[PDB]
């Protein structure tokens, strides 16, 4: 089954400041409200295009829309928790690609490790994984390991008590993603892009020392659906409509004059195809692979506030 | 000492007028205002805010709007409505109280020592007496009944 | 939401028409004005999971 | 640096910084039978300096 | 005008007291200009070398560390260097530098080589310098002297 989820608002502008608002500068005659509204109208669009995005993302992320009453921009309190089919959205990693056990020498081969889950679905097609989608500090991590090291070693001929003194980190991480990309076959894509916390500093969409494993194909995983809201009638019949709507309601004329905009619309996401022989979805899977990786990061710029 | 360095001057903050229910209606009547009230300090701010305001029911100052003393009985029980963004109280004396609105809990203060965007734990515990109803973090009031 | 202001007309009048100095006479000077736009560079939008 | 003249005796400069409000905030849930509610109020503010 | 030039480029600060080589008449000037943190913090210099001989802090590390931690600050990662004239002496004695040379050689100590002395170990010590910092490098080994002592930098 699947059915979706209705959310919508709404804005008004009383009597005082349609006429008693100019620039702070100059004098002007009245008309800021006409500049005022058409922002406000656009913001309104910002909004749902916002929402879509939050449930998205709340769906690649947990496969869960948890939805409770103390939360931001649920006044109405309610509840929701809609399971998915996601099934072992977290990949098992019990000791860090940046473990380090002992004097200096970690204990995880991420190369092998990648390459262990390949081997492990020769038979499970729709398991194997095709692409990685990663933030920024990957490469610090790959290259601080002592296992990806003498994958680097090898194929330049780095035997370091001859031949060389040992190099450094310059062209000892340059030559890191393609090591693992010829190693593993497969394939990464950088997503550094950011985010500001409420109280934290920058943040990053994808987190710092998490990533994404993509199975079979890295085409769409899934679908968002519209469906139908009640627009106007037509010819004494009701009319029907998909997608955000935007509804404004001008009672300019009767004794407190005011005017008023409704957006909202009607969906939820939907995954696209389940596996026919045991009903398991497992298209996307995250793994946290190392811990101390905002140590390989710049910092950020506070937030300048007037 | 030659040289000053940059200091700031100006400090203009704008912010958006205080919310209410499209749906609820809306009910106004302008009153005259008491001479004996500091209007300056309920009108301070940029903050959106609303408070309550009472009438004097008879006396010299009968008809005449004042703020809300929450300790004293007497002026909970003739309390009016509110005003909501309050106008140019220098060049008018007659301000225009809303009746009949539905307006969010972070957006009343009465107390001058309270912070603005903060719901006021004194109207929600005054709440039944004031003719005050909450539902969803909104305040619902109508003093027309 | 933008501050309803004009940009040129407050440069040239946030500045005193009537004041002395020390010196009790007005003195010659130059001004020159300038403009900053103040945004959140690092607040951006999570267009990855468009394509997904 | 080079050299500069002037002809004047006291030099003055202004600064205008502005700031806008962003577009966040996401959208408040509904249920299909019932109203809607009203959306939060933001803040846009200047400042100027002078050395 | 060289003078007051130097003294904003030195300290942000235009000092001036009364008891003052060429202020005879005794006036009072102190000039504060908003110069933000003119000293960059180094508490273990280049040379400090603890222990038996290795040193402690690399330099080219170190002005790479300066260029990462301004990547979003435009207006305060460096761009170039201007030095006095010892410079390369402090850079071919520093055991992390050292191995940066020894690396685009391909000196290996134990094989390949005996270690072979400052000469060319010094030579490489500015191409090495330039290469893996980025930034640019000039020399201003311009003298005078002192009133009282020798010839200052």
């Amino acid at each position: 089954t699947w059915s979706p989820l209705a959310f919508k608002e709404s804005r008004v502008w009383d009597e005082k400041e349609i006429l008693y608002l100019g620039r702070l500068a100059d004098e002007v005659q009245a008309g800021v409200i006409n500049e005022q509204i058409a922002e406000s109208l656009t913001w309104l669009m910002a909004r749902m295009r916002n929402r879509r995005r939050w449930l998205t993302w709340q769906v690649m992320r947990t496969g869960r829309i948890t939805i409770q009453p103390n939360d931001p921009y649920n006044p109405n309190g309610l509840k929701y928790v809609i399971d998915y089919g996601v099934t072992d959205i977290e990949l098992p990693l019990p000791q860090k690609f940046d473990a380090k056990d002992g004097n200096g020498n970690s204990a995880v081969d991420p190369i092998q490790y990648f390459r262990d889950l390949i081997k492990a679905a020769t038979y499970f097609p729709d398991r194997r994984p095709v692409a990685i989608i990663v933030g920024p500090g990957f490469d610090e991590v790959l290259a601080d390991n002592t296992f990806v090291q003498k994958y680097v070693e090898y194929e330049k001929g780095w035997v370091v008590g001859q031949n060389t003194v040992q190099p450094p980190r310059e062209v000892y991480r340059q030559a890191a993603l393609d090591i693992f990309k010829r190693y593993t076959g497969l394939e990464v894509m950088v997503y550094d892009k950011t985010y500001r916390d409420q109280d934290g500093s920058v943040k990053y969409w994808i987190p710092v020392g998490e990533l994404i494993v993509l199975n079979q194909s890295t085409g769409p995983v899934g679908r968002f659906v519209y469906t139908a809201h009640v627009a106007g009638q037509r010819n004494g019949k009701v009319v029907y409509a998909t997608g955000p709507y935007l509804t404004v309601k001008d009672h300019l004329q009767d004794d407190p004059p005011y005017y008023a905009i409704i957006a909202g619309f009607h969906g939820l996401p939907q995954l696209s195809g389940y596996n026919t022989e045991d009903f398991s979805f497992h298209r996307f899977k995250w793994l946290k692979y190392a811990n101390n990786v905002q140590s390989y990061l710049p910092p950020f710029p506070p937030k300048v506030e007037l | 000492d030659k040289i000053q360095l940059f200091r700031t001057i100006g400090r203009v903050q704008y912010w958006e007028r205080v919310p209410r229910l499209h749906a609820y209606g809306v009910f106004a009547l302008p009153f005259p205002m008491d001479p004996d009230v500091e209007w300056g300090n309920w009108f301070a701010g940029p903050h959106p805010k609303a408070f309550l305001v009472s009438v004097h029911p008879s006396g010299p100052k009968a008809g005449h709007v004042y703020p809300t003393d929450l300790s004293d009985p007497d002026s909970v029980a003739n309390v009016i409505g509110m005003v909501l963004d309050g106008h140019d109280y220098e060049a008018d004396h007659n301000v225009t109280v809303t009746l009949r609105a539905a307006v969010p809990i972070e957006y009343v203060q009465q107390g001058i020592e309270a912070p603005p965007l903060q719901p006021d734990p004194a109207v929600l515990n005054a709440a039944p007496q004031l003719k005050l109803k909450v539902i969803k973090g909104h305040y619902f009031f109508d003093y027309t009944r | 939401m933008r501050v309803p202001i004009n940009i040129n007309n407050a440069l040239a009048r946030v500045r005193d028409p009537l004041s002395i100095g020390g010196l009790k006479f007005p003195t010659t000077k130059e001004i020159q004005e300038a403009v900053a736009a103040i945004a959140d560079k690092f607040n951006q939008e999570n267009d990855l999971v468009d394509r997904f | 640096f080079p050299e500069d003249s002037t002809f004047a005796s006291e030099l003055e400069l202004y600064l205008l910084r502005t700031q806008d409000a962003e577009q966040t905030g996401m959208t408040f849930v509904h249920q299909v039978g019932s109203t809607s509610l009203p959306v939060e109020a933001r803040v846009a503010k200047v400042d100027l300096a002078k050395a």
